[PDB]
């Protein structure tokens, strides 16, 4: 369970091939659920499973 | 998959049921 | 395949203008930049946008580029000017960074 | 101060791996792309690799695609490049450069998307020799 600039949840994190564009912060899957974030130290695109 | 929801599998597989019909097809012709 | 093509060398005396070019097929249809290394230190930027010039560095030092041939061009040749010129052609949307083969100017 | 700091040069055998590691200070490490160029002895300048500001995009030379590695930790501020398989053409000093133009501004959120061309801040460099 993790917390990403306050946006708490539960899963396991994962090295995540989408490729974010500079202004995105967090990702959203097709029913709104959060599946990918930003991590806001090395900036790197983690997938939230 | 984050919602607590499950697709169970059936419990005949695809290639189970194309035995069955090959089975009815054979019995037929 | 892409590759810069620059003058082994070129002799200039102290007060004469020194000519300093780099050529390439694309060359103009990029961003080209120039670093002045002295022997043995790491490379410092003079020319970047194939125009403008680095806070600091001085007036004197300045560059062009069009069609397939870069230039940097220095008014005045001066003692600090010993040293060697590296041509890069530069595109972020293409990752193409490559350097050119350099040349010695030599103030005699 | 804006300065760039290499290290973990040293001599190896061909076909054996080492990591450099570039430290930077004085300036948001995770704003801007960073570079890896090379100098043999007595040749021109070969650039090596670069890497976005978050790590996506990277981009090698042909001399040295497949076998290398570039990869970077904004958050301790330390850009590294795996090398793989050394041969004897890779003896050379190599250099981390900074972009002159940083991609995106975490502490703003600014997104120029128009950027200028310029590496202004280089380091020291560190030798790597490949040898038996
Ligand atoms: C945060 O910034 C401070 C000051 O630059 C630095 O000492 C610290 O290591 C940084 N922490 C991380 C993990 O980004």
């Amino acid at each position: 369970n993790f917390n990403f600039n306050g946006l708490t949840g539960t899963g396991v994190l994962t090295e995540s091939n989408k490729k974010f564009l500079p202004f995105q912060q967090f990702g959203r899957d097709i029913a709104d659920t959060t599946d990918a974030v930003r991590d806001p130290q090395t900036l790197e695109i983690l997938d939230i499973t | 998959k984050f919602n607590g929801l499950t697709v169970l599998p059936p419990l005949l597989t695809d290639e189970m049921i194309a035995q069955y019909t090959s089975a009815l097809l054979a019995g037929t012709i | 395949s892409y590759e810069l093509t620059q003058p082994p060398s070129v002799s200039v005396s102290p007060g004469q203008t020194a000519s300093i070019t780099c050529s390439g097929d694309k060359l103009g249809d990029k961003y080209a930049c120039w670093y002045q290394q002295k022997p043995g230190q790491s490379p410092v930027l003079v020319i970047y946008q194939d125009n403008k010039r680095p806070s600091g560095i001085p007036e004197r030092f300045s560059g062009s580029n069009s069609g397939n041939t870069a230039t940097l061009t220095i008014s005045g040749t001066q003692a600090m000017d010993e040293a060697d010129y590296y041509c890069q052609g530069w595109d972020r949307s293409t990752g193409y960074y490559v350097f050119g083969t350099g040349t010695k100017v030599t103030v005699l | 101060q804006v300065q760039l700091v290499e290290s973990g040069g040293g001599v190896v055998q061909p076909g054996r791996s080492l990591r450099l590691s570039c430290a930077a200070s004085g300036f948001t490490f995770s704003n801007y792309g960073m570079h890896w160029v090379r100098q043999a002895p007595g040749k021109g300048l070969e650039w090596v690799a670069i890497i976005s500001f978050d790590g996506s995009n990277r981009y090698y030379a042909d001399s040295v695609k497949g076998r290398f590695t570039i990869s970077r930790d904004n958050s301790k501020n330390t850009l590294y490049l795996q090398m793989d398989s050394l041969r004897a053409e890779d003896t050379a000093v190599y250099y981390c450069a900074k972009d002159l133009s940083f991609y995106y501004d975490i502490s703003t959120g600014y997104y120029p998307q128009s950027y200028n061309s310029g590496t202004d801040v280089w380091g020291q460099g560190t030798t790597v020799t490949v040898s038996s």
